[PDB]
């Protein structure tokens, strides 16, 4: 949703939102950092 | 209320990325 939230043309969620994503991926998910960015990146296919 | 509690998402925000930065 926060993606969602600021998505605009598919997942152009932008850099400090980016990293704001993976920082909480990383936090609420303990999902590790590389993992986080990747989740990231699926966040953002999905957005599309 | 509502508003203090919007408030409280960005002060929350800020506490969990000031914590992450420390």
């Amino acid at each position: 949703a926060f993606g969602h939230k600021y998505s605009e043309e598919g997942g152009l969620i932008n850099e400090s939102l980016r990293d704001q994503l993976l920082v909480t991926i990383q936090k609420t998910f303990t999902y590790t950092r590389t993992q986080a960015q990747h989740l990231f990146i699926i966040l953002m296919e999905c957005m599309k | 209320l509502e508003e203090v509690n919007e408030r409280e998402h960005s002060m929350k925000a800020s506490l969990q990325t000031v914590d992450i930065r420390l």
